[PDB]
């Protein structure tokens, strides 16, 4: 999921 | 192309404004406390050594904090709302495992993402050897180990250490690991010493695991 | 035509590196394609006590920047140059399931061409998560490792592969392990939160003990 | 916001004044360094090579006049934290190590307004030790000497934080239990010479967990 | 205790 | 003091007053030579062999020339290898980063020629099967530039005989032969030659 | 008194600033350097007969003297000596010629400088070197040897010597797996027929056996 | 081939 | 003795 | 010989 993915987790 | 040229300019200006025109943040103080939030994504128990009571973990450690000195108005910088930068370019917290047996090994690039509200997200991938008796790993009940994380020099009145949840993220755990995870938790613990008012705050990672059949 | 060619190159590099503020990396407004290809040299170690496998490969990375282009006419007809990888921006392409820090085997030098294209080829030894069960059978073992950016989405860095076939032309002929297949495949994922694609390259290696 | 911004400015200003505006000790300007050990684990004992590995926190304390300030001049700041690289630190070394010491913690010290520095590096040390008898009731005994590399006791005087090693954080499921652990200041003189040479002797008696 | 804790021991 | 004052000046002149590397217009010859000291380990569980050798590297740059009469008849000097450009000669089938065993210091003579001799431990890809037999084992490793063709760096050896005059007499492995041979290929796309030096060692367990 | 301690702090800072900041490109044929080497052997940690590598722990005593590091103690408040990072000065390129792994540094890298320009530097090191331990489990024991010398300077540039050929065994670990029968540190000169300059090594020779 | 050779592959 | 001790040996 | 000796081989 986004919140596990280092490319995306900053959005969480 | 010239809009892409100006977008680049705007981003270089922002970074210049935040980093080159203000000597670094000296860290938190009791008058100016900082919340740091911690999250573990556990990838693998690589090794359990029963001759030395050392277990080796691979994980991504999420660290999140906010500084007023890193805020900006996107309207003043070409609508930019976030940027990426070398972790060297900024202050980062001294969060340390208290019972490691070897220096932690860094498995990923050291790059942070900064948003315009001044929030920073930094996610180092790490291999950690720590003190752990794996007795019983080879059974239905399995083995249980624990390791505390915290600042090295800051009390709870300077770094307020938190987790958003007490459940470790196991969604990326390696499905063909020698070890299966029975449970993994990440729990904020607060202590007081009789000398002193300030809280001392740890995050305790507790992992229960056994040999996969 | 020798110290002048040397002067022309020095001037070009100064103009690209020194007369110009730092390329801050890609953005949604100014995205970048990075193409990857693996030359697999050897499977050096397979450890079933810890489920780690060790690979040696050359990783070809190719991308193109507008800010690295020049007119060969302005610079004594120079069309390409070699320079330290530290003089330039390079992408943050990482193995997502490594178990030790990647070890670099080669000089960190890139080739730049006048259209702004950069080719950078780190040779590496990588330890990654892999169960080698079945390596001593006819069908072999199968391992996989994903590569991708650490901080950039597919709207900032698009990844592609140099074919889906790993290059095995330099594979060590007397390795302990023979390659049954090796593929390198672009994969795409989307999250409920967000429009952007998240793009990985999945390196999949099927292998067995060489008789 | 204004009062947190001035507090930051006051700290940034203290550190600037103290730092970018100390050559080590001499016999005319001597320094006392106090050591204390918090033993966390005996991780390995190797009877094929006679090397034993310890994990510990080493507390180092000393006081410099050049690090003093009046809190009234700097917003009542009484203490601060800074990278160990920003200040002088002592050359305290284990004398019978068999590999480079490995540092396990951030290298950050705390300075108080009276010039006192506390620096606590967490370390893994391999040192020379014969673990014979570790499987008996009386156990094995080893010893490692800590001291300066270049300074005599006229330049760096070494003292210990009590003679009892702190065992309150010793790992409860270690392969080895601690029978005793002491940290003792020792003065040595050589026949040739008047100067004292000061060691801290860390002595650990241990056996296999039963 | 405080004196064993690297965040607090500077007080002792 | 005479030398000292002239040498200080010479180094400041040559260095402080950057060589962009070789090109097709200004090509460079690099000469390679191996002094093989020891085969330290041969692992048949991973097919890795470990060598210790001194790698002699020689080349000449005009930009490093000087008139000895301008500098008190100084005709040579030694300096940190970091103060100068050095070639990117690499073992192509290493399995671990090469470990450096010696100071990184070069010798420069007034005609601009440089000699640099890094001592190194190298792990490389090698099946040692037959090492415990009369015929022994044979392994090979290629050296060349990482980024330059033969039109930019011309790579050579002065002899195809590896220097064995310092080989460890009590090694676990004795050397039956060791050669260091220039090989040139062409690719059909392209006119430039691509030049390797192939180090071939035949060895067996000492008797 | 405290006033006096400021003066002494200031005098030391001036001396270091003067020597280092207000002012060495290594030795030449015309300006040659004597370097004195000595070993204090602490332990033979490991002897590996599968690879013929042995591992030693020792202190390496290096001693040399430079005009450029002299001073008149009366000009600097009677300071006769000082300590500084070995990065702050030139050091000789003395190397073990038959190491199998990079040397590991076990101590701070700090030199002592005296007012006559004398420098003393004592790195503690762990070294793996080429050595067949055949005989170590017998009464004669094994013999191994490792040569030390400059990497790039001849004997006309660096004159390498010792004050004695007995290695210092006074600090040898009493409960090592290996006992020391003998250890010598001997200056050897050779000439090549092309060349007038001497080529000088110090050979560290160690005879040793398993402790029983 | 050219395309496997790190000295050449930039031309492919 | 002194000449074995790194703090002292410089006196020898 | 000189050409095997790192202190001499620059002569070769
Ligand atoms: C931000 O984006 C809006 C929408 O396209 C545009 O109108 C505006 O000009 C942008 N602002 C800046 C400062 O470039």
């Amino acid at each position: 999921g986004c919140c596990s993915d280092p490319r995306c987790a900053w959005r969480c | 192309d010239d809009d892409k040229l100006h977008s680049q300019a705007n981003l270089m200006r922002l970074k210049s404004d935040l980093f080159n025109r203000s000597p670094m943040y000296p860290g938190p103080t009791k008058d100016d406390p900082l919340t740091v939030t911690l999250g573990f994504t556990l990838q693998d128990i690589v090794k359990a050594d029963s001759s030395t009571n050392e277990v080796d973990l691979v994980y991504y450690e999420q660290q999140r904090w906010k500084l007023n000195s890193l805020m900006w108005d996107p309207n003043e910088y070409g609508n930019i709302t976030d940027f990426r930068t070398s972790a060297a370019d900024i202050w980062t917290p001294d969060i340390t495992a208290y019972s490691s047996t070897r220096p932690v090994q860094v498995l990923s690039p050291q790059i942070a993402v900064v948003t315009h509200d001044g929030s920073v997200m930094f996610i180092p991938a790490q291999r950690l050897s720590f003190m752990c008796d794996p007795t019983g790993v080879d059974s239905e009940e399995g083995a249980t180990c624990a390791v505390k994380f915290g600042s090295w020099v800051y009390s709870g009145f300077e770094i307020d250490l938190k987790t958003d949840t007490d459940q470790v993220d196991l969604s990326s755990y390696y499905a063909s690991s020698k070890y299966e995870i029975l449970s993994a938790t990440q729990t904020r613990q607060v202590q007081h010493y009789s000398c002193c008012p300030e809280p001392y705050i740890d995050v305790n990672l507790v992992v229960k695991f056994r040999e996969r059949r």
